[PDB]
RNA sequence: ACGCGUUAAGCGCGCCGCCUGGGGAGUACGGCCGCAAGGCUGAAACUCAAAGGAAUUGACGGGGGCCCGCACAAGCGGUGGAGCAUGUGGUUUAAUUCGAAGCAACGCGAAGAACCUUACCAGGCCUUGACAUGCUAGGGAACCCGGGUGAAAGCCUGGGGUGCCCCGCGAGGGGAGCCCUAGCACAGGUGCUGCAUGGCCGUCGUCAGCUCGUGCCGUGAGGUGUUGGGUUAAGUCCCGCAACGAGCGCAACCCCCGCCGUUAGUUGCCAGCGGUUCGGCCGGGCACUCUAACGGGACUGCCCGCGAAAGCGGGAGGAAGGAGGGGACGACGUCUGGUCAGCAUGGCCCUUACGGCCUGGGCGACACACGUGCUACAAUGCCCACUACAAAGCGAUGCCACCCGGCAACGGGGAGCUAAUCGCAAAAAGGUGGGCCCAGUUCGGAUUGGGGUCUGCAACCCGACCCCAUGAAGCCGGAAUCGCUAGUAAUCGCGGAUCAGC
RNA sequence: AAAAUGUAAA
RNA sequence: CGCGGGGUGGAGCAGCCUGGUAGCUCGUCGGGCUCAUAACCCGAAGGUCGUCGGUUCAAAUCCGGCCCCCGCAACCA
């Protein structure tokens, strides 16, 4: 369900709604921010590295 | 259906007996008799240490029982004779005392309580019964407790259940399978069947070898 | 476990983005996707040169990647060769454009993500972990730093029991924003398992 | 060591008494004494790897002093009771996938379970494999097409093209290559171990703590500093001190809100004029409102009283005064915490199967128990019609004004906006008007019948919404228990992440 | 005055 | 066998004399407290009264037979 599962979501499936999101880095199915194609974890990681441009920690 | 069942504060059952009725029951529960080790961090753990513990279980098959249909005159030997002590002339000329000998066992009761021989036979026959009963009660105790001493003894046999490894492992046939969960659930068959089979491989090299 | 990433904490405050480019909405994702692909396939090959930081900036199809080192002799290659074929494998995967410009940071000892890797390597090579730590900080402190600290974790020296281990000279005010401090991780792989080196170098105020 | 120290436990001599590991044991036996109770004398087997003295550092106390926290108290609204929403235990099941367990598990991983998602079950399948880089036997070309069967996977097959390296005239060959059939490498696993780990996270705890260097004291563990008086949200500062310094923490540097200024003037704004398609709408113009970018502003600065100081208490001027309100920031470490199921990773294990595919089931089950929740029990209420006043976000595969049909869910038709332009968008409490009259009610809207709209291949298990009818329990909830001290609690809406849809 | 208890593996 | 008493929720014991009416303590079950257990606190379940009969409108209650338990008696020779 690692390398194998992630493959199905990449290729366009039989039906319309059958297609689903998945992290474009860790391949996590659940909780995937569509803006990046990334998961909430991978998002936090790269955002901390600065690799995510213009994105900084919010505070108010 | 459970019978005796002393509790255990938390949790248990510190001891519990149960009549499991049916067909092929003793056949598949035969091999349970013995000590079952358990390794895990107990509920009661004051910190974080894995604790080894054990539990002996004993499967006993259904025993068709039957007490003797009371006594039998044929194996009784009854003697009558003159009672001892006070009574005047009556006590001197009246075989009122009684003595009954129960030939099979060997226990004997005398009785010179009251003046009628008949009534004394009545009492003696009553105590005689009571004395055979408690003889057979003692006998069925020195059999019941003793067959438990027979099965359960100085021997570290039978399966071990390890939780953190998640693996049960019957020591007798040296089979082991890390699917403890299913076992602890009820599906014991891929554990009792391999024993039933290995046991049969022994019965092959029995009277033939 | 509770400490904050020093870098994410100082974005636009004392540290600038490793990638610099606008997007919008309908394109940001696959923009970063290939962007991430770059930095990763860079790191895999340019490891021999030990990169301290890969910068990436984009334009209308035009994409610029200004990589860093402290020993660029590897990147530049024979006479000037390896750098070209590098960029000639670049647009071979971007389907877009190319970029060189590999500037070089002076003291490697004052670059944390550089330091960690050189230390984490010593680990894989089976060296005294207590010693290499104090060696690291020494090399960093005696080369101008105003502070330093290096932390490793895992089965130190193949110990059945894993544990934390560190030393520090000078000062490393991680709580202070005004402090410019370098940081980076390195993954020390070995036969007994995966250790992890974290380097903190306090450069100075601002 | 504690301490003893001319009232030695110092330095010496004389003599008596006594000790030789703990337990057994001041017991047994013997002897002697006693009215007795018991005393004096006084062993052994056995058993343990210690018993023990003083110091040290913590931890703990139903020990103490000083402080502190929504902890008590003073309060206002709730849970616990009801119906339903959901999570969990448990049971059920072919399976009801795995993990989380007092605080710190229980609307937690799940920020989107109808298929997919899916790790489970059943059945139909597949084998160098859906995936990666290679070595090759037949040595075939793309790529579209279709039949066959089928629940789909899968299996099987009819096409056909008449593709490209080679000074090939030539029937024939010669390589690269998506590629096709067979092999060996190898892939693959959400299989096991958080008690082999990295990272990252909860946590005591935004608690004020924790330590190093060196000096000195101590045989030594260790102490000192860090203690002490004052002070503080603070190991915050001041003074003192065999200590003098320093580091990580505290604070500040950052963000948003409060006031003011320069800059900026459309897509925003309108004070005075013109206009006048009955009105920022036309021209018009940055003054304001706003937008967002740089700044000023507060320092116990001034005044009062106490104080050695630090600073405490009160007063003034001020949009704001002693941390202004709020966020970001989580020390050495602690919990054998959590997470091999986000990813990574040592070891272990599966290898035509613990891998992979499909269809259909399950994750939604239901005698019960718990957590968190939503709606209520009504008159400070509820229904109806008119009328208002927000902020922050989303939207060229989307938002949908505007008409048109429909009682409506909505479906046609259609304008504008990639948006300070257009749209989601009616904010709801609120005000005004009208009805209701203390009732299981016009309260309540659970449950069920019947009939439809939408999204999707497809809503039986298993969706959301609309219309009709049904209108349950509940008339303020036992023991118990929770939140919050100011624009807070309570109450009223709206938006978004996820996402076809819910 | 309130108010017992905590087996056995680091 | 001769007389007396007795059998009621799992344990122990009222209620029967006087018919209508099942009670007390403990236990068990569910929910609190506590880190957890017990204590404690809140709520519930649980017997058709040994057994056959008869009386009655109606029987745990009255009447008769049997079973089991308990004490008393069993003497003059
Ligand atoms: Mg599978
Ligand atoms: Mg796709
Ligand atoms: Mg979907
Ligand atoms: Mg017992
Ligand atoms: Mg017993
Ligand atoms: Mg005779
Ligand atoms: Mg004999
Ligand atoms: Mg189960
Ligand atoms: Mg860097
Ligand atoms: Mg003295
Ligand atoms: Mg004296
Ligand atoms: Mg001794
Ligand atoms: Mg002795
Ligand atoms: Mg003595
Ligand atoms: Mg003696
Ligand atoms: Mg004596
Ligand atoms: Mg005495
Ligand atoms: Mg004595
Ligand atoms: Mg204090
Ligand atoms: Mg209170
Ligand atoms: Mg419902
Ligand atoms: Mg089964
Ligand atoms: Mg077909
Ligand atoms: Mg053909
Ligand atoms: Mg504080
Ligand atoms: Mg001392
Ligand atoms: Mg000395
Ligand atoms: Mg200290
Ligand atoms: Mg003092
Ligand atoms: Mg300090
Ligand atoms: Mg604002
Ligand atoms: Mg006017
Ligand atoms: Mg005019
Ligand atoms: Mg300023
Ligand atoms: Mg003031
Ligand atoms: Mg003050
Ligand atoms: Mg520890
Ligand atoms: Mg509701
Ligand atoms: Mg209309
Ligand atoms: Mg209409
Ligand atoms: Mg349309
Ligand atoms: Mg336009
Ligand atoms: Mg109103
Ligand atoms: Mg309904
Ligand atoms: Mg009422
Ligand atoms: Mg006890
Ligand atoms: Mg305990
Ligand atoms: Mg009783
Ligand atoms: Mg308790
Ligand atoms: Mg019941
Ligand atoms: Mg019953
Ligand atoms: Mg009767
Ligand atoms: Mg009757
Ligand atoms: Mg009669």
């Amino acid at each position: 369900a690692r390398k194998a599962l992630i493959e199905k979501a990449k290729r366009t499936p039989k039906f319309k709604v059958r297609a689903y999101t998945r992290c474009v880095r860790c391949g996590r199915a659940r909780s995937v921010y569509r803006f990046f194609g990334l998961c909430r974890i991978c998002l936090r990681e790269l955002a901390h590295k600065g690799q995510l441009p213009g994105v900084r920690k919010a505070s108010w | 259906e459970i019978m005796s069942a002393s509790e255990g504060e938390h949790g248990g059952y510190k001891e519990i007996i149960a009549k499991i009725s049916g067909d092929g029951v003793y056949g598949r529960l035969k091999f349970e008799s013995g000590g079952h080790r358990v390794q895990r961090v107990p509920a009661t753990e004051s910190q974080g240490r894995i604790h080894t513990s054990a539990c002996t279980v004993a499967v006993m098959p259904e025993l068709p029982d039957a007490e003797l249909p009371d006594i039998n005159p044929a194996d009784l030997r009854i003697d009558t004779f003159r009672s001892s002590g006070a009574g005047g002339q009556h006590v001197n000329t009246t075989d009122s005392a009684i003595r009954i000998t129960h030939l099979p066992t060997g226990i004997v009761v005398e009785c010179q309580d009251e003046r009628s021989q008949h009534k004394n036979k009545a009492k003696a026959l009553s105590v005689l019964g009571a004395r055979i009963h408690a003889a057979e009660m003692a006998k069925r105790q020195q059999a019941e407790a003793s067959t438990r001493r027979n099965l359960l003894g100085s021997g570290d046999r039978n399966r071990t259940y390890n939780f953190p490894q998640g693996r049960v492992t019957d020591h007798r046939i040296n089979l082991t399978l890390y699917r403890l969960d299913e076992v602890m659930e009820g599906k014991l068959d891929m554990l009792i069947e391999p024993i039933i089979q290995e046991h049969q491989a022994d019965q092959l090299a029995a009277l033939s070898e | 476990g509770n400490k904050i990433h020093p870098i994410g904490f100082r974005l636009g405050i004392t540290r600038d983005w490793e990638s610099r480019w606008y997007a919008g909405k309908k394109q940001y994702r696959h923009l970063l996707l290939e962007d991430q692909r770059i930095r990763g396939l860079l790191e895999k090959e340019l490891y021999s040169a030990g990169l301290a930081r890969v910068d990436i900036e984009r334009a209308a199809d035009n994409v610029a990647v200004t990589v860093h080192v402290a020993k660029p002799g590897v990147v530049i290659g024979r006479g000037g060769e390896r750098i070209r074929v590098l960029r000639e494998e670049l647009a071979k995967l971007t389907g877009k454009n190319v970029a060189l410009n590999v500037q070089e940071v002076q003291n490697p000892n004052l670059s944390a993500p550089l330091v960690a890797q050189r230390v984490a390597e010593q680990i894989e090579r089976r060296f005294a972990v207590r010693r290499a730590i104090k060696q690291a900080v020494q090399r960093v402190m005696e080369s101008g730093a105003k502070g330093a600290k290096v932390i490793v974790s895992g089965r130190i020296g193949g110990a059945e029991q894993a544990r934390t281990e560190w030393a520090a000279q000078g000062r490393v005010p991680l709580h202070t924003l005004r402090a410019n401090i370098d940081y980076g991780f390195a993954l020390a792989r070995t036969t007994y398992g995966v250790l992890g080196v974290k380097a903190y170098i306090f450069l100075g105020e601002v």
